[PDB]
């Protein structure tokens, strides 16, 4: 999951019409995001475990 | 000699207030004090800066003097006209949740700010779409925040708090949506401590001037009146009969106890010409007399579910209002009145 | 105080007062009839209704049946004396159980004061009574008084149960529309009532009894005085307002005639379908007709008629519609006052409250329609009090309605046929050729469809601001604390006289209000239709009682077209196991099976976290009503997620919010306060404007949605009765088919089978109704609302601009004041109101989604006791018989812990009522109670088992017995087949968490799975018993040492509890927690914590230290030392000792009673012995370091340092918190201990005050109070 | 301030028809009742007929049948039709506005002659 | 579809993106056992066959 969204997050900054500080911002947020991402997954472990 | 602030969260939160903030006690805990104009406190944690997907909550006590009605910010993580932020308006509060593309999220919460404390919830599910806001125990708001993308704020929560002085007390913030169960339970739980609260859920003291009203009458105050040459209490039924408010205070049998808890045996006292002490009568009567020996010593104590509410009994007896007599509705010593009329409350 | 203040027989000799014939107004001439008159203005005529109405002096039935769907004709009722003497005993005690409530006195005192107006006179300066509101009362010297009445109570007509108010009408007056009131004649029976199908209960009550419930005939009598009370005083709605319904579509009903007075009567739910619009329209109407009648009283001049002076009059209809008088005696219509009067006669006098008082079971609305006609008789106190009606008090009536319940209250209830046939009003709907498979539907199991025009608004029509526009305030929803404010004002004094009139004619002249002409709704009409329908469904699964075995089907198909086919929505599987033949041996284990799988299924639901306001899912309901479409039940949870609630409607409600009416404001030139004023007021009118479309999708939710979600949830509970039918049919003719030899070898109890289905059809629906509930409440909330949300958005936009404008063109008026009001519309206007169902239905409150959970653990209780007053009691509604042994010991502390010793007068017994005595195959059940056992010291208690709580009859039932470590759960059946579960302790442990504290113990009873055993909340074992037969336990439950060889043995038992449920974990956890008095802390033992009493200490997160003290004074310290030793008897314990170390004594200090209960918050001091004798726990607060090693001082050498403990309750509440504080209420720290080269001293620190509670850093700071307990006994 | 305004009373031959209006000036009028009364020589005020906002009628005994009230809540206007008049129907019309006000009309003559 | 060009449109498909992934990974069913209620990972069948 963190593969295909980054590939898509790398393929928008290298060719669109998004201006630069947008760009930033999506990375911030896209960061944020994987946290999230982590978050979930170890909820899963954790389920799993159990 | 020390004012202590700190976050038990155990995560990296950083905490920066202004020096000469106070600390009075609220509900369960000490809380912060804001004088409104130049006092201030921020958080700082990478999670507050918020996102796009992730889910979270703010949970607090809040009492605010609302002296003006303004729009004033209260707190939020707002940077970049993004993010979120509560302010005072009006007679209450505004939530205000604004993303980078300018889909935002404008609510009025009315009747906050009635110097009374108040305990505010709010959970953003991104999972279910879903914005929940609780005051004290009712969901005033239940919304749909599938317009709202990304409220990526600065990290730092600034509780300004401006042009209002007020008191803040447990602010909590979690990484997880809230349920109305969970906000019922941490209502419930940090209410009962034992302590008896006033009008505005503040802590009961002994020998301290408040004024007594009924829940059923809850605007019409306890006043006095003679009807055999010995005072009794009743309420103004005969609109305005220029029956002025009677002034109460408790007093304790211990020297020491400046406040009030539950199962506590209270005497009652009244700043007539003289003191004058409460005693029932023969008819289940309350009434106004001279010499504190006569006095009746009455158990008080409250409801969990009510929280600025009170119930005084002696020898099992509750004490509540009686019927229309004159008109005037005597309070009597009963058993055999509605559970409603049982509820009484103080004003300082 | 009674309302009737004399006991009339029928056979009592007439004297002209209160027993006497009369003749009311009649068409032509009467024949008088003997009337009893038991109040005043209050008259009874124990007679058939032929009189009344000369198109009724027939009591046959009439040439059509009347389109109601219960009706009974009985031609010979009310004929004997003895009948109306029974009428009359009757209506004598519901009058009696209405006025002993708090509303129904209000009600009787209204209507006894609401003398209809004398308004007969033709010349506007006189007073002129109305023949028709009198009577003629004759003599014994045979002259008649003609006497002016309120109200009188007669027979029925030709209808039995069709209960109504008549009057008698004007020639030019309605005097039931125009504020004056006529005298009132409600045709009632007491003797009959209605039988009706509810299933919103089982939330609270999941022991709801089966089969149909019986309606209150005290809460119908009310319904008609409510009428009454609306005419007398002539604010009754036109009949011809009606509540128009579509009746065109297949699914719809074929008629309904419900008014909007009917609509106004009920109250709750059924009030809110009339809009805001009308109810102020009918309030200012009934609001002039009430100033008519101001000034009527103010031109008149004299009086006619009778001997009473004029201002006396006046004075009689001044206090009955509450007109102000001013200086000069001119009568005027309070605005105020009227509104109190029009609101307690309209929204107060509804069914809804009356129901909420008198605390029976009846319909939420007047969509559940009555399906049978009992027989009753409510004259015998045996039967029917004034009190408690048929739930009679401290039996097995009074708990679940089960008095209400015509199969379990029985003898009360006689089914009667009802005269209006089975199909009688119906639509029939055929499938077409899947030739047509027809089904005739009842009129009233079709779907209620409002019209469109009933939900009348002008939302569109704008307004005109004004600087004097009114500010409305709140609609108070009517609670109860509002009926008492009310009832605290009620002026119960005045009665109006019974004055002295002019005799009127012999024969009174008068015929009744004409009433409407309705037409017969279409009946038979046909559909043809291309799909199935729900009612095709849910009528597959019909069947008729006969000797052929019917056999379940997953084909609705087959099942329509064969009466020996049902239609079951389950597996496939079980179709399979139901319908195969079963052996004899194999019968029970047959039916065992069939009974876990119907629960299985019907208990299923699929929790879904992936929409908002849906938590649940039960997916049966899609192949059980064909709800949507398609195949599986798959379909209809992945449709349910997608689409949303829409799929269970049966039509699509239009919600038509139009453009909100903008705002037009005037303008005040040169004026700045009438200026800021308008403003103000604009915005005011604004609120008032979101509250206004709120409301109405309220309403057109609670008619057009909610209703459909109702007849789905009536339609599911019908279903599943279906369903249990059909397998219960099987099973039976499976039995029957044995020889009579197997039948005697297996001991099969139907009853008990339908029993338990019912139960499982319980879980079922409280599953159901949860899950409709929340899709109705989606749908309002995500379908509805937002359209109006937006319409409103748009009206806030317009109001802006106008406003905007406004501002600029009072430019120069605002002058400075422009910014301040530009940010005020801009900030008002920005936001939105949002939309809070609690404020608009009074269902939705979330505290009583709590107190529904409480209820619902609490209504299980079929033995719940508990120590009260002076006596140990059963607190539950059955209220069993207990007896208390001359030496059972109750702690003087604790009233509710009891002490039983090994003694045959330490004992209680429990006598049961007969009805709660466990005799079943399948029912669950389980108990629940704290314990106190204390520890072995003899050899002697090694295998020496003694039972200690009894349940068994001739080997048979259940018992709790102890054991060296044990406690014991045993079940027995009938046939000696019994099985045993435990709970083993250790006593060769260091320290232990059951010896000689208390325990929460929790044995839950599965007929079909398992008997399991919880320790303090959490599972411990179990032992499967499904291969138990019947068991038949003791009509007595016995706590007493029975057979422990152990002489000086004792245990302590509290809160003992038998549930007649299965608990599942979250709700013993629930107990558990609840049950631990959290307010209060308690010692090691589990007992309360006392003040003035020793108490080794334990320090939680090192059990094996104990407090010693170095050195006393203020140069000493305090720290823990170990190790603790052990004490022991060889093979019996070996423990860790726990008298050792020093000794804390809590002192109040800022006590303000004087119990000896150390409660949560207290301000304490605290004392050290040390070589017994006390010290006093201090520290000095300024020494370097947060941790401020503590020290054990002398009492008279204290001074000024810090010594106030706050103590805190922590959960038993077994862990203790100690937070020191100086003289000056700062805070020092937690005691606990830090780490001081070797020693662990005991140190105040502020460090444990930064941690989050119940952290495990808290644990250091947690401590256990250990006094000398005779249970432990150790050498100290 | 609230204003009714009447017009269309005259004197009518016994089985004639008569037109009455009443206007509004001042109130919306939607979700409020009216009515016509008529007033007798030397006898009180009485109700002829009521109309609700949303059309429903209610006509007193002597007038049913012979009376029909309209409404238009757009023109804020109240319509009374006289049809087979008689001469109990000789009196002053009133027009009523049942409101948060007791707002009557002028009040209009009309005589049946014969 | 489209593809992606604006950032609002990256927001959506991200925000999809992770509701669905945490309500794959997330997946639990309770159910009885002869133990008692267990709460099943529902892909667990699916993840080590
Ligand atoms: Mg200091
Ligand atoms: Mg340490
Ligand atoms: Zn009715």
């Amino acid at each position: 999951i963190k593969r295909i969204i980054q590939k898509k997050l790398s393929y928008l900054i290298g060719n669109s019409n998004i201006s630069s500080d947008n760009l930033a911002l999506m990375n911030l947020t896209t960061t944020n995001t994987l946290r999230d991402i982590s978050n979930e997954s170890q909820i899963a472990m954790n389920n799993v475990d159990s | 000699g020390n004012n202590v602030i700190g976050d038990a969260s155990g995560k990296n939160t950083s905490i920066e207030y202004s020096k000469d903030i106070g600390l009075v006690y609220g509900i369960n805990s000490d809380a912060l004090y804001l004088n409104g104009s130049n006092q201030s406190i921020s958080f700082s944690n990478d999670f507050f800066e918020n996102g796009l997907t992730n889910s979270f909550s703010i949970y607090f006590w809040l009492r605010n003097l609302g002296k003006d009605t303004i729009k004033s910010k209260l707190i939020g993580s707002k940077e970049d006209n993004c993010g979120w932020e509560i302010y005072f308006q009006d007679t209450g509060l505004v939530f205000n949740m604004i993303d980078s593309n300018g889909n935002e999220k404008n609510i009025y919460l009315s009747d906050v700010s009635n110097n009374s404390w108040h305990y505010i919830t709010i959970s953003v599910d991104r999972l279910k779409e879903q914005l929940l806001i609780f005051i004290d125990d009712n969901l005033v708001a239940n919304e749909s925040i599938k317009e709202i993308l990304n409220i990526y704020s600065s990290n730092i929560i600034s509780l300004l708090s401006e042009n209002n002085p007020s008191y803040i007390e447990g602010l909590t913030i979690l990484n997880k949506p809230t349920t109305s169960q969970e906000v019922l339970s941490n209502y419930f739980e940090v209410l009962n401590n034992s302590y008896i609260r006033d009008s505005n859920e503040e802590r009961l003291e002994y020998n301290k001037t408040y004024q007594l009203y009924n829940y059923v009458f809850s605007d019409k105050p306890i006043c006095e009146v003679k009807q055999n040459n010995n005072i009794y209490l009743t309420i103004n039924n005969t609109n305005n009969l220029n029956l002025q408010a009677s002034k109460f205070k408790l007093l304790s049998i211990n020297p020491n106890k400046q406040y009030v808890q539950k199962l506590d045996e209270v005497i009652i006292s009244v700043l007539d010409n003289m003191e004058k002490y409460i005693d029932i009568s023969e008819d289940n009567r309350l009434q106004l007399i001279d010499n504190k020996n006569n006095a009746k010593k009455m158990i008080i104590s409250n409801d969990i579910f009510i929280s600025n509410c009170l119930t005084l009994s002696y020898n099992g007896k509750y004490i509540c209002l009686s019927m229309k007599d004159e008109n005037h509705n005597w309070m009597i010593c009963n058993n055999d009145m509605s559970k409603y009329l049982y509820l009484w409350s103080f004003k300082p | 105080m009674p309302f009737v203040n004399k006991q009339f027989n029928y056979k009592d000799p007439v004297n002209g007062v209160d027993i006497a014939y009369i003749k009311i107004p009649n068409a032509g001439q009467m024949q008088p009839v003997k009337a009893f008159k038991i109040h005043n203005k209050i008259w009874v005529i124990p007679e058939r209704d032929t009189f009344t109405n000369p198109e009724e002096g027939d009591l046959n039935p009439p040439p059509e049946a009347k389109q109601v769907p219960v009706s009974y004709y009985d031609s010979t009722y009310l004929s004997t004396d003895n009948e109306k003497d029974n009428y009359l005993k009757g209506v004598t005690k519901l009058f009696e159980r209405i006025y002993s409530t708090d509303l129904g006195r209000m009600l009787l005192t209204s209507i006894v004061r609401g003398i209809p107006f004398w308004g007969g006179s033709t010349i506007d300066t006189e007073l002129k009574v109305i023949d028709t509101n009198c009577i003629n009362v004759i003599q014994p010297d045979g002259s008649y008084r003609s006497e002016e009445l309120n109200l009188v109570i007669i027979g029925p007509s030709a209808d039995i149960i069709q209960f109504e108010c008549k009057s008698f009408g004007h020639e030019v007056l309605n005097l039931t529309r125009n504020g004056y009131g006529s005298t009132q004649y409600i045709r009632f029976s007491p003797d009959f009532t209605f039988g009706f199908e509810e299933s919103l209960e089982v939330d609270t009550n999941p022991l709801l009894g089966a089969g149909k419930f019986a309606t209150d005939p005290a809460v119908t009598l009310a319904h008609q005085l409510i009428h009454a009370g609306h005419r007398l005083y002539g604010i009754a709605i036109n009949p011809n307002r009606v509540f128009k319904v579509n009746t065109n579509a297949y699914y719809e009903m074929s008629g309904l005639e419900v008014s909007f007075e009917e609509l106004r009567t009920f109250g709750g739910h059924d009030a809110k379908f009339i809009d805001s619009l009308q109810e102020n329209e009918f309030r200012l109407y009934y609001y002039n007709k009430f100033k008519d009648i101001a000034s009527t009283l103010n031109k008149a001049k004299s009086i006619v008629g009778t001997t009473a002076s004029l201002q006396y009059m006046k004075n009689v209809f001044k206090e009955k519609y509450l007109l102000s008088e001013d200086t000069s005696g001119k009568f005027s219509v309070d605005k105020l006052k009227f509104d109190k009067l029009y609101k307690m006669l309209t929204e107060i006098y509804t069914e809804d409250n009356f129901v909420k008082f008198f605390k029976v079971l009846n319909a939420k609305t007047f969509l559940n329609f009555d399906k049978a006609v009992f027989k009753i008789n409510i004259v015998p106190k045996v039967n029917y009090t004034i009190y408690d009606g048929f739930n009679l008090r401290n039996t097995n009536l009074a708990a679940n309605f089960n008095g209400q319940n015509t199969e379990i209250n029985n003898m009360n209830f006689t089914k009667l046929k009802n005269f209006t046939g089975l199909f009688e009003f119906y639509k029939l709907l055929c499938v077409r050729g899947i030739n047509d498979l027809c089904i005739k539907v009842n009129n009233w199991d079709l779907f209620f469809s409002p019209s469109e025009d009933n939900f009348t608004n002008d939302l569109n029509k704008g307004e005109e601001i004004t600087s004097d526009t009114n500010i409305e305030a709140a609609e108070e929803n009517i609670s109860l604390d509002l009926i008492q404010q009310y009832y605290l004002t009620f002026n119960f004094d005045n009665e109006p006289e019974n004055i002295s009139i002019e005799n009127l004619s012999s024969d009174i002249i008068g015929q009744l209000e004409l009433m409407p002409n309705i037409e017969r709704f279409p009946n038979g009409k046909k559909y043809e239709l291309d799909k199935y329908t729900m009612f095709h469904y849910l009528r597959a699964q019909e069947f008729e009682h006969g000797k052929s075995r019917i056999a379940l089907t997953n084909s609705v198909n087959e099942a329509l077209l064969n009466p020996s086919r049902v239609y079951t929505f389950f597996s496939s599987d079980y179709v399979k196991k139901v319908n195969k033949a079963t052996e004899a041996a194999m019968f029970l284990g047959w039916v065992e099976q069939l009974v876990y799988d119907f629960t299985d299924e019907t208990s299923e639901v699929s929790t879904t976290d992936k929409i908002a306001d849906i938590t649940i899912i039960i997916p049966y309901i899609g192949p059980a009503l064909n709800i949507g479409n398609m195949l599986y039940k798959d379909d209809f949870v992945g449709a349910l997620i997608f689409s949303g609630a829409v799929i269970l409607l049966e039509f699509i409600p239009e919600i038509a919010i139009p453009v909100l009416g903008t705002f037009a404001l005037v303008s005040y030139i040169a004026n700045k306060v009438l200026t800021v004023q308008t403003i103000d007021n604009a915005l005011s009118k604004r609120n008032e404007k979101w509250d206004e479309v709120y409301k109405y999708i309220v309403t057109n939710w609670l008619a057009k949605v909610n209703t459909q979600i109702d007849l789905i949830r009536k339609k599911m509970k019908e279903a599943l009765e279906n369903q249990a039918e059909a397998t219960k049919a099987i099973i039976n003719y499976q039995y029957n088919q044995y020889t009579e030899e197997e039948k005697n070898n297996i001991n099969f109890n139907i009853d008990d089978l339908s029993s338990k289905l019912n139960e499982s059809i319980n879980k079922a629906m409280i599953n159901i109704n949860k899950f409709l509930n929340q899709c109705s409440v989606s749908y309002l909330m995500n379908s509805m609302i937002p359209y109006g949300v937006k319409r409103l958005e748009d009206f806030d936009a317009s109001l802006k601009d106008a406003l905007l404008k406004y501002i600029y063109d009072n430019r120069g008026t605002l002058i400075g004041q422009v910014d301040r009001l530009k940010d005020k519309v801009n900030n008002t206007l920005s936001t939105d109101i949002p939309f809070q169902l609690s404020k608009y239905v009074d269902n939705q409150r979330l505290l009583s989604t709590f107190t529904e959970y409480i209820k619902n653990i609490i209504n299980t209780s079929i033995l719940n006791l508990r120590y009260e007053s002076n006596h140990l009691i059963d607190l539950s509604r059955y209220a069993s018989k207990i007896n208390i042994g001359s030496k059972v010991n109750f702690d003087p502390i604790d009233k509710n812990q009891i002490q039983l010793f090994n003694l045959e007068s330490s004992k209680i017994e429990v006598i049961l009522k007969n009805a709660i005595v466990y005799n079943s195959m399948y029912e669950n059940f389980s108990t629940s109670f704290w314990i106190r056992i204390p520890k072995y010291f003899n050899s002697i208690s090694l295998n020496n088992e003694y039972t200690i709580i009894n349940c068994m009859e001739n080997n048979s039932g259940w018992k709790v017995s102890l054991n060296y470590g044990e406690i014991i759960w045993t079940l027995q059946d009938t046939q000696e087949i019994k099985q045993r579960v435990v709970f083993k302790y250790s006593q060769m442990i260091n320290i232990s968490d059951y010896i000689n504290r208390w325990i929460f113990v929790t044995i839950t009873n599965n007929r079909l799975n398992n008997s399991k055993i919880y320790i303090n909340g959490r599972l411990i074992d179990q032992k499967p018993i499904s291969n138990l037969g019947n068991i038949h336990a003791s009509n007595n439950i016995m706590f007493k040492l029975d057979g422990c060889r152990d002489t000086h043995r004792y245990i302590w038992i509290k809160y003992f509890n038998l549930f007649d449920k299965e608990l599942n974990e979250k709700e013993i956890k629930d107990l558990y927690d609840n049950q631990s008095n959290s307010g209060i802390l308690k010692d090691f033992w589990g007992d309360y914590l006392q003040y003035d009493k020793p108490y080794y200490m334990l320090n939680l997160y090192d059990p094996n230290k104990y407090v010693d003290v170095n050195n006393v004074g203020i140069r000493g310290y305090m720290y823990l030392k170990g190790p603790r030793g052990s004490v022991m008897t060889t093979n019996i314990y070996l423990n860790s000792s726990l008298y050792r170390g020093t000794k804390f004594i809590i002192k109040k200090y800022a006590s303000g009673n004087k119990d000896n209960i150390v409660r949560n918050n207290d301000r304490v001091y605290i004392n050290v012995v040390v070589k017994n004798k006390e010290y006093r726990l201090a520290t000095n607060a300024s020494q370097a370091g947060v941790e401020k090693i503590l020290s054990a001082l002398e009492i008279p050498d204290v001074g000024n340092l810090s010594q106030v403990v706050v103590m805190k309750s922590k959960n038993i509440t077994n862990k203790c918190k100690m937070n020191l504080q100086d003289n000056n209420g700062n805070d020092i720290g937690f005691i606990g201990f830090h780490q001081f080269n070797n020693i662990a001293k005991l140190v105040a620190s502020n460090w444990y005050n930064r941690q989050i509670e119940r952290s495990s850093r808290t644990l250091g700071c947690s401590w256990e109070f250990i006094p000398v307990d005779d249970g432990w006994g150790e050498r100290p | 301030q609230v204003q009714l305004v009447e017009s269309g009373g005259g004197l009518v031959q016994v089985g004639g028809s008569l037109r009455l209006s009443c206007v509004v000036s001042g109130s919306d009028i939607s979700g409020i009742a009216m009515g016509w009364y008529r007033q007798a020589p030397g006898k009180r005020r009485e109700m002829v007929a009521d109309i609700f906002s949303g059309g429903s009628t209610d006509y007193a005994g002597s007038v049913k049948g012979r009376f029909t009230i309209s409404r238009d809540n757009a023109k804020k206007t109240s319509y009374l039709q006289m049809n087979n008049v008689k001469p109990e129907d000789t009196g002053v019309y009133y027009c009523r506005l049942y409101g948060s006000g007791d707002y009557w009309g002028q009040g209009t003559q009309v005589t049946v002659s014969s | 579809n489209s593809p992606i060009d604006t950032d609002k449109k990256y927001y959506l498909w991200l925000r999809e993106i992770f509701r669905n992934y945490s309500f794959d990974i997330t997946a639990t069913q309770e159910i009885n056992t002869n133990c008692g209620i267990n709460k099943v990972v529902t892909w667990f069948g699916k993840a080590l066959n």
